């Protein structure tokens, strides 16, 4: 702590994540492999 | 740490949620 070192912050937080996370899921589950290749 | 040209000049002070009193301003994570 008197050393000089540092750590910074990740630029998505964990809330962010779970987002993601969470529309990578409902595209899944309501729209199957279209949401990869065009519109859901 | 700073921004550019146009993108003028305005800091950021790097702290780990460390306060902004040792230093708009706007405290930030
Ligand atoms: C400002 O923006 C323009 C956009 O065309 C860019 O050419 C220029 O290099 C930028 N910086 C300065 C100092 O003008
Ligand atoms: C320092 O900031 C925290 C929030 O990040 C706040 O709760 C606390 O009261 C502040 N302390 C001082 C002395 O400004």
């Amino acid at each position: 702590k008197f050393n000089g070192l540092t750590v910074l912050p990740p630029l998505l937080t964990d809330e962010m994540i779970a987002q993601y996370t969470s529309a990578l899921l409902a595209g899944t589950i309501t729209s199957g492999w279209t949401f990869g290749a065009g519109a859901a | 740490i700073t921004p550019g040209t146009n993108t003028s000049n305005q800091v950021a002070v790097l702290y780990q949620g460390v306060n902004c009193t040792e230093v708009n301003v706007f405290q930030t994570r």
